Parts: structure tokens; C-alpha cells; sequence
């Protein structure tokens, strides 16, 4: 996923 | 019916400010018995049909006259402000208004011109594997470029996000760590200076060495906030009257104007200064700056940028680039491994590339460039502002014309390229009457 | 052009308020007409909270004080339920300190619509700082009042609905329906929400934070290639969809790699009828919109502010200087490109920052449209340019310039950052203006003459 500040 | 005389010139000073074909008669006899005083100006070669001697003539034309012209560097140690690498530097150009006044530029590009590179790189979480390979960025890229120069100096510089809500989490735990318990995330933060402008390589590798990665929520960062720093605290990061190169490095898109609203950050960038301790302290109270902000404060301090972004965001920054003058775009990878072939590549494209810009005019002057390149390639309009592939040594022209209309009192503009300190200084005297 | 820009009302609110931040017209009856003005700083008499913001109602006939605060909440940040007892610690539950209360303020008939756009709170659960904002709605003229909080739902943090924002803009559709956008849902792709002031009534229940108005529309989330495109910072309504329920117009300022689009949604069942898209990267297209007919067909047209705008000088300079698109409505549709353009001649003077419809200013059978400049002028004080509508849409050159009369300090006015027009509150038969200038603390007002 990883989504805003590399939030997998 | 020429335009000379359908435009009833009551006196000679009229009969200039109209049209620059124009002459005024001054002779007696001249005049047919029924003839208005709106006759003695017309055009040149018809008043000398119409019977009047040269003497009895007044037309003032434009002139040209330099008043520096320092000669371009030659072979046969040299400060960066001896070195010339345009001429001439002031000249006087008297305007006929309807006429133009043209002069040559030469400008040729120095040889072993000193360098000054600035590394500004996001830390943010995203960017954990990139600073693992940054240990010896120092003394590498310092060995690459004794190729390009024999003076050259480095420093490094960090970035994240606004200290602010909602662009990072308030709670005092993840005020503390930002990321999870795993990592060791040091506290978010605006801007750093970590390492001003410096020879010793050296310094740079044990300085990158002792940062720690740190983090925030959204996905784009606040790389603008620190670039405006960058540029406008001159002598905090010791900018010299050289090249200079900010290499601009990140994986992820940039916050600007308008978003510090989100957290009722209103009031615009102010374009100056604002270090305690090589902190960004504001960037709580002053918005992002626009891109059109950047764009003038990148330009009057003569910064060139490099954006080293990863390949999903090249779209995104290459757009940036058409919008910046003097930047460039490359690939970086995601260890930030090819970072020093990026900037070697980088540097060779925006320094055989030249571009002049020119101060306001008043209204009536109007200006245009005729650039003269190698091979004969020869631009116009708005490609007579600028030469490409010039290599070191290598001479190229600019024919300037000037034309005025309006009649205003002693004007004054420079004309510079972009990226350097040295500049013309065209002055503008009007002939709106006669000798 | 009729405007008395040569004696308007000004009024004031407490210093560093931000008064004027948000400003409209209030009218629960023809008669006992008033102006309201917000003021996300004000401190306020709720215990243990710095600076709330405030809402203030400000009667037509000034003498001798006009302006006086609405009281929507009395009560302070209220705390944690699950903690009063614990084992040491009272945990507040929400933080409504610094929540920028006022900085929207909308009003339909005696209906009044305030929204606090950075209160956070907790959750009942894990610790977080959630910014879901929240909005007071004020109803029968304020013999009751109710909470309004869309966003504090089930759904936290950043991945749902935590960082939403709602009330960050809002409107009143002309039926009195309530319109949030909330900028920040899933990842900042942004978000609509809207419900009818009868649902938000029929579902109220403050004894449990989370609350789920039924039959609420709203935009749904999409993939993460969507995220950081702040849908819903600003709002406008009007009527696109050739029917009678006027439709939701929404900026989305950094949506397609910062180009920015604009989109209006079936008013109905809030699905996606229209796109339009800016010209340049990061101009903020979007940064405000607006809808109403310029050139007297009956067909809402649209309106789009790009106050980042850069242009380029004759002698080759550029310059930030902002710009307006105008769009017309025909029978058949809405052409994907802008119908004119308006473009602002003052360096950072951010043109198109905000935008109002004014009604018909003259009288002449087209409707006017006020554009404002907040940091326009020789001082950087602000303008706001009224330009007339016309057989042919809006008019090339302003009919009428007002700027502020007072001397400039050494902060900005912000004058012409919030406006609102089309309302006749003296009655004289003609439409007046409501410009604020949140920078000095002032908002002022200017009437319509023959
Ligand atoms: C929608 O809701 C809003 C808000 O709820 C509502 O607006 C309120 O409407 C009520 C009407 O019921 C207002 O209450 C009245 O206010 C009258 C004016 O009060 C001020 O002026 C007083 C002096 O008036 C004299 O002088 C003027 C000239 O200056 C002259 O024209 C007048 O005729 C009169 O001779 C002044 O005393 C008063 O100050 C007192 O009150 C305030 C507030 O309580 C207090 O802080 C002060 O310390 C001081 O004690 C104020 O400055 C007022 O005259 C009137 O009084 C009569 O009625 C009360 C009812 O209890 C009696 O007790 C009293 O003895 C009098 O007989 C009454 O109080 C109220 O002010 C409005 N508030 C706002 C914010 O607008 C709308 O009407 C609602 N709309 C709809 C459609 O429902
Ligand atoms: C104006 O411009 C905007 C922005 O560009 C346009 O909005 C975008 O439109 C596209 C196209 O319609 C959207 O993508 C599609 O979304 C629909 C709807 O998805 C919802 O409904 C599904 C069915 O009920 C449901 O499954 C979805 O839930 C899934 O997805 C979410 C997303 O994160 C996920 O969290 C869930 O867990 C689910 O996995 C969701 O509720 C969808 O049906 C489409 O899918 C088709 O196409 C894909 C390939 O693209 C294919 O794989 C599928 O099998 C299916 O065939 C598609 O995803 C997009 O979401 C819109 N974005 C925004 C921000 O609104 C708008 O259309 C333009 N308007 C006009 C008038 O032009
Ligand atoms: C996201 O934003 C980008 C940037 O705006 C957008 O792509 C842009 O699309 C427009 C038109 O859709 C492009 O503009 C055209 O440029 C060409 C030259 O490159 C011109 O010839 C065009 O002039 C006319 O001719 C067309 C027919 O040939 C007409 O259809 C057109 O309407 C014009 O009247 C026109 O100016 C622009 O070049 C691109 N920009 C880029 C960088 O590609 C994109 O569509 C947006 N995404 C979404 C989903 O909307
Ligand atoms: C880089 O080069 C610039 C110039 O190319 C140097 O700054 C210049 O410094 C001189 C002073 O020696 C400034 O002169 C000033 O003139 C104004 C009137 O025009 C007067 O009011 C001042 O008191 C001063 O005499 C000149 O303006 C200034 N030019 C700038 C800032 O663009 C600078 O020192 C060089 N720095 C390095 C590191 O090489
Ligand atoms: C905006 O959204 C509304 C609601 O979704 C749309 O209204 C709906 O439009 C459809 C198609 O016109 C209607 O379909 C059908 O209705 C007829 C008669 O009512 C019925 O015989 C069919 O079996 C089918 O159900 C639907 O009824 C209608 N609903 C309402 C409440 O009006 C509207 O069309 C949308 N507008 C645009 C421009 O997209
Ligand atoms: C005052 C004056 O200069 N008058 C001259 C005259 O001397 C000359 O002979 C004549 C010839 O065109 O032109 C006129
Ligand atoms: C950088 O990463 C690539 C893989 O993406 C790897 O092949 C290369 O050896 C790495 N370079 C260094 C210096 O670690
Ligand atoms: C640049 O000029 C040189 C001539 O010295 C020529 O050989 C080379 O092909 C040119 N490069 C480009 C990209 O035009
Ligand atoms: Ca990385
Ligand atoms: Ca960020
Ligand atoms: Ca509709
Ligand atoms: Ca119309
Ligand atoms: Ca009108
Ligand atoms: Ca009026
Ligand atoms: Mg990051």
C-alpha cells in the first residue's frame, strides 16, 4: 500500500 | 501623404517626437505663399525636393556610446571578480523615439570557473534507504569534480515538514517519535543547516553520518520552506560570486502557497532569512512559498537547481523545470546511488547553456535579442535571449535593440545572464528636442 | 460602480481576532436585518480554552455598539468518559482550543452555520490529535443549537476521516441544506458532505460523540493515486444538472499533479457531472469558486479563482499576479474551456483569492461579481474589483475599484480576503457588499446607490 510518509 | 506631415508639427520639438523619418525645416522662402507652419516638418528626402538646403535641416539621430568595456578573460591566480566573462559592462544609447539603437554582447565562457555546491535532502521516512549511501557522498562527488574544477566546495543541508497540525501528529508521543516504536525517528522539524559551504570533504561524510531520519503524516513534504532559506541566507551558508548548484533531492511531491491554510498559516512567505542556531524558526507563522516566489529569489541570488527525484515523481518536477529558469531534472535511484553521475550530467547542461534577462523598462522602450551561437545557428524573438551548447572558452553575440516611442527623464536597466553576478548597464537619454 | 466606496461602514473586533476572517448576512425576517462577522481568534468564556474563535452578530443601526458575540457553545472542552475515574489523570476528550472557530460563517433565513475547521479531538480509544473540525448550527433564531461534526466518525486518523476538516468551506443551498467540504478525508483526497438541517436534527444525540446523521450524502474514498487533493476547499452551489436542486460546486486545488481541477456534483445523489482543470502547475485552480449568471439567460455560470497565477511581462518578467476563469451555462452543456479570463495586474497581489456574486449592482437586468485582491495596491493593503455582467458575460475592465481608507501598518489588511454580496439589507432596492480585512481586525461594508 504505502500511502503519506511510507505508511505501508 | 506620409505620416510627417498629417501630423501638423506646431514646432521642432514636435516634429522628432513623431516619427524618426521626420526633419524641420528652419529656411525662409522655404514656405509657399500659403503654406501652414505645419509644413516644415516632413520626410527627409522629400524636404530636399521641396527646396531646402542641408544646413537649414535639423534631425537629430540616436548615438551609441560605450563607457566600459573591460575585455573578456584571455590566456596570460585570478580572482572570481577579475575574471570577465561578458562585455561590455555600461554603455549610453540616445534614443530618437521611433528609432532603435543596436549593440553587440559578447559573452564566452570562463575556464576552471570555481564551483559551489549545496546538498538539501529530505529526510523524511520515506527517504531512509537514500541516506544509508549519502556516508561517502562527501569525498566522492569532492574527487569527481576535480575533473570539472579546481575549486570546489560542498555542503549539506536537511528538510521535512512544518512543525505544525495537520501536517504532523500533535500527540506528544509522536511529537517525540514520529514513526512507530520500532524506529528511532528523530523529532519533525522545518529546515537545518547541517554543514555550510566547505573544502573539506571530509567533514561532510562524518555530519551526514549523525543524522537521524525523521517524519510526518502527508505524503508531499516542505522542501519550498527550506529552498527560499537556501536562497535568501546568503552568508549563513556561504555562497560565493561563482557557480552555484542546489541539488535538490527528494521522492515525493512539494507542499506551496496556499496549503499552510489547512493549518491557519495565512500570511504569505516574506522572502527573508529566518535562522536561530541553523533552525528554520518560522515556519509555523509564514506560508510555503508559490512557485513564482521561488522563481525570483532563485534568480536575483543566481541559484541553479538540480531535482534528484525518483522516477515516480519525474512528471511532476519536470513541469517544475519548465516553470524555474537555470534547473535541471534527473533520475535518481533509490539508494541515491547514480546522484553523482546525476549532478555531473546536470552541471554540464546548465553550464553550456546561456540566458539574458533585462531589468524593467519604462513604457514606450520595448527591447529584442538576436543571439549569435556556434555552427551558425542563429535565434530569434525569444530564442535571442539565449545560446545552448557553449562550451568553455567558447565565444557567442547578442544584437540588442532598443526602441522607444513615449518621451519620459534619464532611464536605466541591466541586462545579465542568468546565473551570474556580472551584468550591463544599458543608461537611456531621449532626444525629444532638437540640438 | 454605484457602490458608496467613499463612505462605507467599517466595523471592529478585539486585536489579532483575525475579525473579519468570515463574513455574510443574516436575516431571520425582513426586519432586524444584521451582519455577521467571524473571528477564529477571539478568545472566549469557556473555561480552560485559548482563543476558540468566535462568531459575531452585528445589528443594522450602529449606535452605540454594534457588534456582540454568538454564543454557540458555553462549555469547555469536554473529557475522556472512559478516564474520569482511571488511576491518576483527567484526559480531556477534545481540544477546542486554537480550533479557529468562525473561520466559516454561513446563513440561511434564520439558520446560522459556523465551523471550527482545526478542532481535534481524542477518540474514545487510542490516543490521537485528530483535526475532524466540526460546525454549530443554529436553527428557529437561536432557540436551539445543535453540534455538527460529519467527520468524527468510526473512521480515524489519516486513512479515514481524522485529518477531514470538515467545515474548512461550507454554503447553504437556497432550500437550507448545509454543504462541508472537509479537505483532508483519506490521505487529503478530500471530501463533500451534506445533509438537511431536518436530518441533522432528527439524529442529534450529543451524549455520544460519534454521530451518524442518516441519509447524510457524501463523496465516497477512492485509490491512493487520489490522495493529496484537498476536494472540498472551497464550495459553491448552483444549478448545473437541469433540474430544480441546486447542485454542489467544489475545488480541488491539487488534484491532477497540482494542476488543479474544479468539479460540480449532482445535488441529489452527490455523483460527478462536470470537470475542469487548470492551465498551470500550482496556481491553486480552485482556491475559490463561485456560480451565478452573468449575462441574464437564467443559466448559472461558473466561476474559478487561480490566485497563483504567473504570467509573463512585454519585457519578458514574470510575475505572480492570479487569474479568474468564467465558464457559461448553455441548454445543451458547460464547454470544458474557460468562455473569458480575468488576470490581475499587482505582483503577489493574489487576484481571485475570493469571489461573490453581488446580485444586479445597477440594476441594468445582469447580475455583478465582485473578485478580490488581498494584497493588491501600492501599499500591499488589498483590493477588490467589481466587474459588470453583460450581454456578452463579465465585462473586460472593472466597473468599480475598492480599497481600504485607512493608512497601512506594518502588517497586512488582508482586505478583500473574505467577501459577501447580493443581499439589500437597508432596503434601498439595491444590493450591497460586505468586505472583510481580517489583517487590521475591521470589517467593512459598502451600499448600493441610483
Ligand atoms: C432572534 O434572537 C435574538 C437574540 O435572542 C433577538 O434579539 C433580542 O431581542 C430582544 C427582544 O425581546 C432584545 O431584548 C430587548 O432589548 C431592548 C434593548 O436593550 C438595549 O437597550 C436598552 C435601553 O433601551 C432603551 O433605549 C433605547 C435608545 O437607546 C430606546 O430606543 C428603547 O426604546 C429603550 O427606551 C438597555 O437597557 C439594554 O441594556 C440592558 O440589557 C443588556 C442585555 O440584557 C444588559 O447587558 C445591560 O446590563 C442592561 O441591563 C440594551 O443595551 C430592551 O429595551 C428590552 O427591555 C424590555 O424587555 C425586557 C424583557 O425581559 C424587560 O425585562 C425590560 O424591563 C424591558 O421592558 C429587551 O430586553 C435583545 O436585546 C435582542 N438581542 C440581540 C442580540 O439582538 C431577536 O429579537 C430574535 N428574533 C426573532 C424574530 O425572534
Ligand atoms: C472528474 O474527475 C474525477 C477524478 O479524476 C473522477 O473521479 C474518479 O472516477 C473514476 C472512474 O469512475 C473512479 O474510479 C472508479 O471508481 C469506481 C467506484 O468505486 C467505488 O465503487 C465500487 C463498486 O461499488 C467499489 O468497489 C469501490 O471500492 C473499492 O475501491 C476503493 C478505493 O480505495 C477501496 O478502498 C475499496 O476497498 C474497494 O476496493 C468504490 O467504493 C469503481 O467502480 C471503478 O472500478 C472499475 O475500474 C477499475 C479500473 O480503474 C477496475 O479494476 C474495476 O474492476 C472496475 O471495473 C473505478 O475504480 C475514481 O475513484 C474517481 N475518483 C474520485 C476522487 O472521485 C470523476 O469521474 C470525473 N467526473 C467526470 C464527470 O468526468
Ligand atoms: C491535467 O492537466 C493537464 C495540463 O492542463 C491536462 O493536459 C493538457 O491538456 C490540454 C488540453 O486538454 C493541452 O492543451 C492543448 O495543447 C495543444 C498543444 O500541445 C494545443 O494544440 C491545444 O490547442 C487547441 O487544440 C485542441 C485540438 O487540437 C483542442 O481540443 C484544445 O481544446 C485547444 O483548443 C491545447 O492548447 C495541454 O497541452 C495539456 N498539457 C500537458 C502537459 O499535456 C490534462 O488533460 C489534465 N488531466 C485531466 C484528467 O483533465
Ligand atoms: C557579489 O557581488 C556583488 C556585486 O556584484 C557584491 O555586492 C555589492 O557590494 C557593493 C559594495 O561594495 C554594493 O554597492 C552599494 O551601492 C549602493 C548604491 O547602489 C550603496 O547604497 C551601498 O552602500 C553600496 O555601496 C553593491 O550594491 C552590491 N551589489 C549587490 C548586493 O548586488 C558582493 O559583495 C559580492 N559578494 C561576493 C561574496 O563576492
Ligand atoms: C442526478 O441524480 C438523480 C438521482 O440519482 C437522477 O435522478 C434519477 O434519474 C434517473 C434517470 O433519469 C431516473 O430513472 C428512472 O425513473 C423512471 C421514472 O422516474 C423509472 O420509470 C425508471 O424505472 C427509473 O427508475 C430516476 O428516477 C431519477 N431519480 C430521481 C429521484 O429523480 C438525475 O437524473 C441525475 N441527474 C444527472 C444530470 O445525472
Ligand atoms: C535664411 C536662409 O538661410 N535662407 C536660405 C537662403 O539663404 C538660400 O539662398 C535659399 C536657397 O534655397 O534657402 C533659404
Ligand atoms: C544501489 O541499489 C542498486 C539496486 O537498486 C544496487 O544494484 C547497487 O549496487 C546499489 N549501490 C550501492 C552503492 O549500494
Ligand atoms: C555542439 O557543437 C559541437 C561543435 O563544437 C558539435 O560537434 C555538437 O554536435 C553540438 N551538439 C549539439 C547537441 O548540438
Ligand atoms: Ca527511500
Ligand atoms: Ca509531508
Ligand atoms: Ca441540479
Ligand atoms: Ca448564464
Ligand atoms: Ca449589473
Ligand atoms: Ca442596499
Ligand atoms: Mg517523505
Amino acid at each position: 500500500a504505502c500511502r503519506g510518509d511510507g505508511w505501508c | 501623404e506620409n505620416r510627417c506631415l498629417k501630423a501638423n508639427a506646431k514646432s521642432c520639438g514636435e516634429c522628432i517626437q513623431a516619427g524618426p523619418n521626420c526633419g524641420w525645416c528652419t529656411n525662409s522662402t522655404f514656405l509657399q505663399e500659403g503654406m501652414p507652419t505645419s509644413a516644415r516638418c516632413d520626410d527627409l528626402e522629400a524636404l530636399k525636393k521641396k527646396g531646402c538646403p542641408p544646413d537649414d535641416i535639423e534631425n537629430p539621430r540616436g548615438s551609441k556610446d560605450i563607457k566600459k568595456n573591460k575585455n573578456v578573460t584571455n590566456r596570460s591566480k585570478l580572482k572570481p571578480e577579475d575574471i570577465t566573462q561578458i562585455q561590455p559592462q555600461q554603455l549610453v544609447l540616445r534614443l530618437r523615439s521611433g528609432e532603435p539603437q543596436t549593440f553587440t554582447l559578447k559573452f564566452k565562457r570562463a575556464e576552471d570557473y570555481p564551483i559551489d555546491l549545496y546538498y538539501l535532502m529530505d529526510l523524511s521516512y520515506s527517504m531512509k534507504d537514500d541516506l544509508e549511501n549519502v556516508k561517502s557522498l562527501g569525498t566522492d562527488l569532492m574527487n569527481e569534480m576535480r575533473r570539472i574544477t579546481s575549486d570546489f566546495r560542498i555542503g549539506f543541508g536537511s528538510f521535512v515538514e512544518k512543525t505544525v497540525m495537520p501536517y504532523i501528529s500533535t500527540t506528544p508521543a509522536k511529537l517525540r517519535n514520529p514513526c512507530t516504536s520500532e524506529q528511532n525517528c528523530t523529532t519533525p522539524f522545518s529546515y537545518k543547516n547541517v554543514l555550510s559551504l566547505t573544502n573539506k570533504g571530509e567533514v561532510f561524510n562524518e555530519l551526514v553520518g549523525k543524522q537521524r531520519i525523521s517524519g510526518n503524516l502527508d505524503s508531499p513534504e516542505g522542501g519550498f520552506d527550506a529552498i527560499m532559506q537556501v536562497a535568501v541566507c546568503g552568508s549563513l551558508i556561504g555562497w560565493r560570486n561563482v557557480t552555484r548548484l542546489l541539488v535538490f533531492s527528494t521522492d515525493a511531491g512539494f507542499h506551496f502557497a496556499g496549503d499552510g491554510k489547512l493549518g491557519g498559516i495565512v500570511l504569505p512567505n516574506d522572502g527573508q532569512c529566518h535562522l536561530e542556531n541553523n533552525m528554520y524558526t518560522m515556519s509555523h507563522y509564514y506560508d510555503y512559498p508559490s512557485i513564482a516566489h521561488l522563481v525570483q529569489k532563485l534568480s536575483e541570488n543566481n541559484i541553479q537547481t538540480i531535482f534528484a527525484v525518483t522516477e515516480e515523481f519525474q512528471p511532476v518536477y519536470k513541469e517544475l523545470k519548465n516553470l524555474i529558469p537555470k534547473s535541471a531534472v534527473g533520475t535518481l535511484s533509490a539508494n541515491s546511488s547514480n546522484v553523482i553521475q546525476l549532478i555531473i550530467d546536470a552541471y554540464n547542461s546548465l553550464s553550456s547553456e546561456v540566458i539574458l534577462e533585462n531589468g524593467k523598462l519604462s513604457e514606450g522602450v520595448t527591447i529584442s535579442y538576436k543571439s549569435y551561437c556556434k555552427n551558425g545557428v542563429n535565434g530569434t524573438g525569444e530564442n535571442g535571449r539565449k545560446c545552448s551548447n557553449i562550451s568553455i572558452g567558447d565565444e557567442v553575440q547578442f544584437e540588442i535593440s532598443i526602441t522607444s516611442n513615449k518621451c519620459p527623464d534619464s532611464d536605466s536597466f541591466k541586462i545579465r545572464p542568468l546565473g551570474f553576478t556580472e551584468e550591463v548597464e544599458v543608461i537611456l537619454q531621449y532626444i525629444c528636442e532638437c540640438e | 460602480f454605484n457602490l458608496d466606496a467613499e463612505a462605507p461602514a467599517v466595523l471592529s473586533g478585539p486585536p489579532g481576532s483575525f475579525f473579519g476572517f468570515s463574513v455574510e448576512f443574516y436575516r431571520p425576517g425582513t426586519d432586524g436585518v444584521s451582519v455577521l462577522v467571524g473571528a477564529p481568534k477571539a478568545n472566549t468564556s469557556q473555561p480552560g480554552v485559548l482563543q476558540g474563535g468566535a462568531v459575531y452578530l452585528c445589528p443594522w443601526g450602529a449606535s452605540p455598539t454594534q457588534c456582540t458575540p454568538i454564543e454557540f457553545d458555553s462549555k469547555g472542552s469536554r473529557l475522556l468518559e472512559s478516564s474520569l475515574s482511571s488511576s491518576e489523570g483527567e484526559e480531556p476528550v477534545e481540544y477546542k482550543s486554537l480550533q479557529w472557530f468562525g473561520a466559516t460563517v454561513r446563513a440561511h433565513g434564520s439558520s446560522i452555520l459556523a465551523c471550527a475547521p482545526l478542532y481535534s479531538w481524542r477518540t474514545e480509544k487510542e490516543p490521537l490529535s485528530d483535526p475532524v473540525g466540526t460546525c454549530y448550527l443554529s436553527t428557529d433564531n437561536f432557540t436551539r443549537i445543535l453540534e455538527y461534526a460529519p467527520c468524527r466518525s468510526d473512521f480515524s486518523w489519516a486513512a479515514g476521516q481524522g485529518y477531514c476538516q470538515g467545515g474548512f468551506s461550507a454554503e447553504f443551498t437556497k432550500t437550507g441544506r448545509v454543504v462541508l467540504g472537509g479537505p483532508g478525508s483519506y490521505f487529503w483526497q478530500g471530501q463533500i458532505l451534506s445533509a438537511t438541517q431536518e436530518q441533522i436534527a432528527e439524529s442529534y444525540y450529543p451524549e455520544y460523540l460519534i454521530n451518524l446523521v442518516q441519509g447524510q450524502l457524501q463523496t465516497r474514498q477512492a485509490s491512493s493515486i487520489y490522495d493529496d487533493s484537498y476536494l472540498g476547499y472551497s464550495v459553491a452551489v448552483g444549478e448545473f444538472s437541469g433540474d430544480d436542486t441546486e447542485d454542489f460546486v467544489a475545488g480541488v486545488p491539487k488534484g491532477n499533479l497540482t494542476y488543479g481541477y474544479v468539479t460540480i456534483l449532482n445535488g441529489s445523489d452527490i455523483r460527478s457531472l462536470y470537470n475542469f482543470s487548470g492551465e498551470q502547475m500550482a496556481s491553486y485552480f480552485g482556491y475559490a469558486v463561485a456560480a451565478t449568471d452573468v449575462n441574464g439567460d437564467g443559466l448559472d455560470d461558473l466561476l474559478v479563482g487561480a490566485p497563483l497565477l504567473m504570467d509573463r511581462t512585454p519585457d519578458g518578467r514574470p510575475q505572480e499576479v492570479g487569474r479568474v476563469y468564467v465558464y457559461l451555462q448553455h441548454p445543451a452543456g458547460i464547454e470544458p474551456t474557460p468562455t473569458l479570463t480575468l488576470t490581475g495586474h499587482d505582483e503577489f497581489g493574489r487576484f481571485g483569492s475570493s469571489l461573490t456574486p453581488l446580485g444586479d449592482l445597477d440594476q441594468d437586468g445582469y447580475n455583478d461579481v465582485a473578485i478580490g485582491a488581498p494584497f493588491g495596491g501600492e501599499t500591499q493593503q488589498g483590493v477588490v474589483f467589481v466587474f459588470p455582467g453583460g450581454p456578452g458575460g463579465l465585462g473586460s475592465k472593472p466597473s468599480q475599484v475598492l480599497q481600504p481608507l485607512w493608512a497601512a501598518s506594518h502588517t497586512p489588511d488582508f482586505f478583500g480576503s473574505a467577501l459577501r454580496g447580493g443581499r439589500d439589507l437597508d432596503g434601498n432596492g439595491y444590493p450591497d457588499l460586505i468586505v472583510g480585512s481580517f489583517g487590521v481586525d475591521k470589517a467593512v461594508v459598502y451600499r448600493g446607490r441610483p
